[PDB]
RNA sequence: AUCCAUGACCAAAGAAUCGUCACAAAUCGAAGCUUACAAAAUGGAGUAAAAUUUUACUCAGUAAUAUGCUUUGGGUUGAA
């Protein structure tokens, strides 16, 4: 069916025994005529998959064509349609039919999986204006038309001219005569003089053999909703500046592409894969420093004070003075020791317990009998096992379709085992704004009763909502996830946030709800979790 | 909402009727007091606390709220409620408050004397204290007497209806207002209105502050005619599981 | 910097208030009855020399040189009885002491000065009247069919008030 | 004949529309979780800014859930706020997908159906 | 008292619950009050929806009520159906479905339809607030023939 | 070759969190809660009664909850 996909990549590297994989980011794949297929790959990860396929170069073929092709990404309900007021045909196509008429639409989401068009246009710089396609004649379309776009589909006129862009002397032929901007002027002006003496035409007519003719692809993307426009490379500025001559189109750079991701809850390969090789080092690596470099250049007492906090947590160990973890970022790392050594407190005594007042101070021991005992292990782990020296390990796995849950003086190590986590975006049922790197605890059992009457509505004898009561607060060892993106959320009317939480959290939850709270605060708000399956 | 709830009641004891001439002015004053955008009303009465209580629990509170004004609470929406303002001037004089306490909905007091004053807040069945603003009020008093009972549920009121009258008892009522303000450090402080007329009644957004520029800070003067103006109808209404 | 300012928009109620008159009870004619016009012996000059009177007794010097530093009546119409008054952003308050503890403007006596809002913009009071006006308009021809409040005491009025008088930017 | 044992996933599509930029700025689709106040003010704030458009009308609209809920706004513009309204009762046809029915994800082969509602249109005028 | 509908402000003694009790009232109340005189009847087959159908059998009903075994030289068959509340969508698949097949012999079809309400308080957050609320009726006349002799302005013509 | 004190010059930066403020509209101001549906429209699924028809009901759970909820406002990577 060379439909458009859109899912996760790999780096396998079977050739001697042991072999595993390790996930690396998105990918795009499409399929022609079964023996040939493109790969659209982020620039990050372009080479470590090329080399790949270069370990059998001697059963494929392989071009870096990243150089040649270009390509336009469109979003929004009028897409289509300004993108047809720049584009004619050579010829009859019934490609360009079909596209003539799908270009009135205005809502992309009722049209099926697959949606390609691929034909020929002529230079665009003929037009001199952007003109519309002459549709407001037929305004009588329905549902009924749709479904012959799934039957009558133009399988040779779509290969024909698709395999014009996998030959680099064919789009080599595709400039064999490209005009100056002079003599395309010229042209124009050789039209005051001519014989029908009755139309006063604007546009250049076309010549049979003495001109270009531009292979054109374009494909829908379903996953994010938008469409790709594939061109050749050189060709590529002469269609951009028409473009944006449309009243109303406008131009977004790479932080909109990552709010409107966003917004339609769906993740963001650079900056929210902290389960991917780099990821993880965007996250506790280039954000950290930009961080640290603009905090610990004020002057102390204009900023925010870490370390010292009150109120934090019900009761308080002596281990942390303040806040737990970095104050940057996302720390994982914490987040693997902290739950491990929680579940490795529970081997066989059911019943954890904070601190015992003064046993003692420590074959370098290190005993694993006190929660603070875990606090203060991940403590001396960090500044002085990793800040002087390297390692690397993947704390942050995916969640996997089989079922590898539990676990258990030989290997107990406390940064040996990844721990699975999972996805989810959290809407706020009250006051609140999640920011960056917020953290996110499970429910207690006790006062889950007053969560639950905050959450159906308590109110004051006024009539308005109940806000100021006593907010009760919970341990340290109740730290389940973090945020890595959150805003105010237009298409809803209130804060959400989207983030990571530990698998097993939530698999033992008796309720849907959780805890946020920002980082450098001690406010606790409400919210409920919801599943994104990717 | 707005809760206003001085609104006297045209009679002196338990011996006169309404005339009608009286009640015609009372339905005016309501319907202006409804028009500048208060919505519940309580209707004050005076007794002496000293006098013979009727014995039979009927007719002891001859406000008659739902024969009369039966066509104001609809084709307008305002609520309407009852309340006994007590004089307390003797320790003695019997006549415990358990028998009028399911007759109406809100129990006052607004003692003279300093006996009477020291009895009130030492143990009496109200939820809510007044004094006379008009004149003479038995000056000197301190944080001792009044933190007992405001630590309690009790409330202190102020009027304002004084300082609309004449000059005389405006000055009186500005000297004695920043005494009683300042000797409950801004605690628990509501505001009512005596309108006797049709004439003698306000709006909202100056009075507050004609409040706040006599000592009471900003945060207490948006919530004197709202939550706790709210919350002692509140619990006045819910004491009427007596049955 | 730039001097700060508030703008109060203060209207007059003439209420009833006389014996013997048994007045029907309905949203309409309640709000109806209070607001009859002006009796046109008031004016812009009698207003302000009234609440000049009203701040030099109930405050004193310091009281009544706080405000008269900057204070001037900018708009006023009598078919209804909004008018709109300038003053300093931190004494404002007392303009609206005076204004409570003031009756009986002139000779004309039983009425009430009522101020409905306060704003720091000029732009902003005009949408409030107009909308005011509406709300008023849309409940007077509601309780009935609306011709039966045919005297025209103010229904009228609002259509023509629009920016006869307001072009005051 | 079959019987629609189809408790496989079935992603139901919005309806096919087409618009004009003339019944972008004077038509508000009501949708089954609109709060009630949210679509009182936006049709309230349409009725101030439509002329400039050339129209006198709104064109309130909506099926399923929202019909009810849209006859209660238009309850509330009918009396209590004098204006004047009109009903119209429209049949509308949709898109479903079904599929064709070792273990395999979700996506899996794809078939349409079309399947018909009713619903309604209530114009609001000036 | 804070209780029950109101209809054109005047109280009425009957309860939302239950369905055939209110219908009752609507059919023999407000339905002469507004399709006004029609020479003191008109040839009207009232018909009431509900929540609770069977639409086949219910559609079979409204096409034998337009059609008294094709009566010659008779009155004329003008149906009325109307519903109110949570029933409302049960009604418009009917009136749809109905002129869906009715359609298929090349004839022309009339019908009319007007929106009221009810009004109903009922206790609010606290004890203090009331609250109001509004319940849709939607009446329809359909004729099969041209206009008629009764006074429809109000109405709307489809 | 070291330290302390006073003075001059150069350079960095110009605190964070929580609560209250009357109107079928508000506030000293602004914005958000519009890709119309529960697969109950291959003409939905069932229960009772009486001679296909007539009369009574059950099934929609993140169910829905009405001028209601949520965010923000002086140098945003100092000088507007």
């Amino acid at each position: 069916g060379q439909v458009l996909f859109q899912g996760l990549i790999y780096s396998f590297n079977e050739e001697n025994g042991e072999d595993s994989t390790k996930p690396l980011g998105p990918c795009d794949v499409f399929w022609v005529q079964k023996d040939t297929a493109i790969i659209r790959l982020h620039p990050s990860i372009y080479t470590q998959v090329f080399n790949i396929l270069l370990q059998h170069k001697e059963k494929l073929t392989v071009q870096d064509c990243r150089y040649s092709l270009a390509s336009v990404t469109l979003k929004g309900a009028k897409a289509l349609e300004s993108l047809a007021s720049c584009l004619r045909s050579t010829e009859y196509s019934k490609s360009f039919e079909q596209f003539k008429m799908v270009s009135m639409i205005t809502d992309h989401n009722a049209l099926p999986q697959r949606c390609t068009f691929a034909f020929e246009a002529i230079d665009p710089r003929h037009l001199a204006a952007p003109k519309k396609l002459n549709d407001s004649q037929r305004k009588t379309v329905n549902s009924d038309d749709i479904l012959s776009l799934h039957e009558n589909y133009p399988q040779d006129e779509i290969n024909a001219v698709f395999n014009e862009l996998c030959d680099p002397e064919s789009r080599t032929q595709s400039y064999n005569n490209q005009n100056t901007l002079k003599e395309i002027s010229a042209r124009r002006y050789k039209l005051l003089t001519a014989t029908p003496n009755s139309i006063n035409k604007t546009t250049v007519p076309f010549k049979e053999s003495d001109d270009p003719s531009i292979p054109l692809v374009i494909i829908r993307r379903l996953k994010t909703r938008d469409w790709i426009v594939v061109l050749p490379w050189f060709w590529l500025l002469p269609l951009w500046h028409l473009l944006n001559r449309i009243p109303r189109m406008y131009h977004i750079g790479l932080r909109q592409f990552q709010q409107i991701q966003y917004e339609n809850k769906q993740l963001y390969f650079p900056d929210d894969y902290p389960f991917t090789q780099l990821g993880y080092i965007e996250n506790s690596f280039y954000k950290k420093e930009a961080s640290k470099t603009k905090w610990d250049r004020k002057p102390m007492g204009k900023r925010i004070n870490f370390e010292k906090i009150k109120d934090i947590h019900n009761t308080k160990l002596p281990a942390y003075s303040g806040e737990i973890g970095d104050f940057f970022s996302s720390d994982w790392r914490f987040l693997q020791i902290l739950r491990n050594g929680i579940d490795y407190l529970q081997r066989n005594d059911k019943t954890l317990e904070l601190m015992d007042s003064k046993k003692t101070g420590q074959q370098g021991v290190r005993d694993i009998n006190c929660v603070n005992d875990v606090l203060e292990f991940c403590k001396d782990y960090e500044a002085k096992t990793k800040a002087m020296s390297l390692s690397i390990e993947e704390n942050i796995p995916v969640a996997l379709c089989k079922n590898r849950k539990c676990q258990f003086s030989s290997s107990f190590s406390l940064t040996f085992f990844p721990r699975c986590i999972i996805a989810v975006s959290c809407t706020l049922l009250e006051r609140g704004h999640p920011k960056d790197n917020a953290r996110i605890y499970q429910v207690p059992e006790k006062d889950l009763e007053h969560w639950l009457q905050l959450a159906k509505g308590v109110y004051r004898p006024n009539g308005r909502k109940d806000h100021d009561l006593k907010i009760p607060l919970p341990e340290v060892h109740d730290l389940i996830g973090f945020i890595t993106s959150g805003t105010y959320h237009l298409n809803c009317g209130n804060g959400m946030g989207i983030g990571f939480i530990d698998h097993h959290a939530a698999i033992r939850q008796p309720t849907r709800y959780v805890l946020i709270r920002n980082v450098g605060t001690n406010t606790y708000r409400l919210g409920e979790w919801s599943k994104i399956s990717v | 909402m707005l809760v206003d709830l001085n609104v006297p009641w045209p009679q002196n004891s338990y011996a006169d009727k309404v005339t009608s001439q009286a009640v015609n002015n009372l339905i005016k004053t309501l319907s202006t007091l409804h028009m500048l955008g208060y919505t519940h009303i309580a209707i004050n009465f005076t007794v002496n606390h000293s006098e013979k209580f009727p014995n039979d629990v009927k007719l002891l509170n001859p406000i008659d709220i739902k024969r009369r004004f039966g066509e104001l609470m609809d084709r307008t929406g305002l609520k309407l409620y009852s309340r006994i303002t007590l004089i307390i001037d003797d320790p003695s004089k019997g006549q415990s408050l358990s028998k009028i306490s399911q007759a109406f909905d809100i129990v006052a007091a607004l003692p003279i004397s300093e006996k009477g004053l020291t009895l009130s807040t030492t143990n009496l069945d109200i939820d809510l204290l007044t004094f006379q603003y008009g004149s003479r009020l038995p000056t000197f008093l301190k944080h001792k007497s009044i933190c007992s009972c405001v630590n309690r549920g009790v409330k202190l009121e102020i009027v304002y209806g004084y300082a609309l009258r004449d000059v005389q008892a405006r000055r009186q009522f500005v000297s004695n207002v920043r005494s009683v303000i300042r000797s409950s450090r801004s605690r628990g402080i509501v505001i009512g209105s005596g309108a006797m007329s049709p004439l003698e009644c306000r709006n909202i957004l100056g009075v507050t502050s004609l409040i706040k520029n006599l000592g009471l800070p900003s945060d207490r003067c948006s919530k004197a005619m709202g939550d706790l103006a709210s919350l002692v109808l509140l619990n006045g209404r819910l004491r009427n599981k007596s049955h | 910097v730039r001097l700060k300012s508030r703008y109060i928009l203060f209207e007059i109620i003439f209420p009833p208030t006389d014996t013997n008159v048994e007045e029907s009870v309905s949203k309409a004619d309640i709000l109806l009855s209070h607001h009859r016009a002006s009796p046109a012996d008031v004016s812009i000059k009698s207003i302000l020399q009234e609440i000049r009177r009203s701040l030099s007794l109930n405050l004193g010097d310091y009281g009544s040189a706080k405000c008269n530093s900057l204070l001037q009546l900018k708009y006023f119409s009598n078919k209804t009885s909004t008018g709109i008054i300038r003053c300093h952003r931190e004494d404002c308050d007392l303009v609206i002491m005076a204004l409570m503890l003031m009756s009986k403007i002139g000779d004309v006596d039983g009425l009430i000065v009522n101020p409905v809002k306060v704003s720091g913009t000029i732009k902003k009071i005009e949408q409030f009247a107009m909308r005011r006006n509406s709300k008023i308009l849309n409940i007077i021809k509601c309780s009935q069919s609306s011709h039966l409040s045919d005297n025209d005491f103010i229904i009228n009025d609002f259509k023509k008030i629009g920016r006869e008088n307001e072009n005051e930017n | 004949n079959t019987h629609n044992k189809s408790t496989k996933r079935v992603t139901k599509h919005p309806s096919l529309k087409t618009l004009t930029h003339k019944q972008i700025h004077t038509t508000i689709f009501v949708k089954s979780t609109t709060p009630y106040v949210s679509a009182l003010k936006r049709i309230n704030k349409f009725l101030d800014s439509v002329h400039k458009q050339g129209s006198s009308y709104v064109a309130v609209l909506g099926m399923g859930k929202a019909v009810e809920k849209t006859l209660a706004l238009g309850c509330h513009f009918q009396d209590q706020k004098n204006k004047k309204i009109e009903v119209y009762t429209k049949t509308i046809e949709v898109l479903d997908e079904v599929i064709t029915e070792d273990v395999e994800d979700d996506d899996k082969e794809t078939q349409l159906k079309k399947r018909a509602v009713s619903g309604v249109e209530l114009r609001i005028y000036v | 008292m804070i209780n029950g509908v109101y209809y054109n402000e005047i109280s009425r003694d009957l309860d939302i619950s239950s369905s055939t009790q209110c219908l009752r009232f609507l059919k023999e109340t407000v339905i002469p009050s507004l399709a006004n005189n029609g020479n003191n009847s008109t040839s009207i087959q009232y018909h009431g929806i509900s929540k609770n159908d069977n639409i086949k059998k219910s559609v079979n009903k409204l096409d034998k009520q337009i059609n008294m075994a094709d009566r010659s030289l008779g009155l004329q068959q003008v149906v009325c159906i109307f519903s109110y509340g949570p029933h409302i969508q049960k009604m418009l698949s009917i009136l749809e479905i109905f002129k869906k097949g009715y359609i298929k012999n090349n004839k022309k079809i009339y019908q009319w339809n007007k929106l009221t309400s009810f009004d109903i308080k009922r206790e609010g957050r606290n004890e203090l607030q009331e609250e109001r609320l509004k319940v849709p009726i939607l009446v329809t006349l359909v004729s099969d023939s041209e206009i008629i002799d009764l006074n429809l302005h109000s109405f709307t013509k489809q």
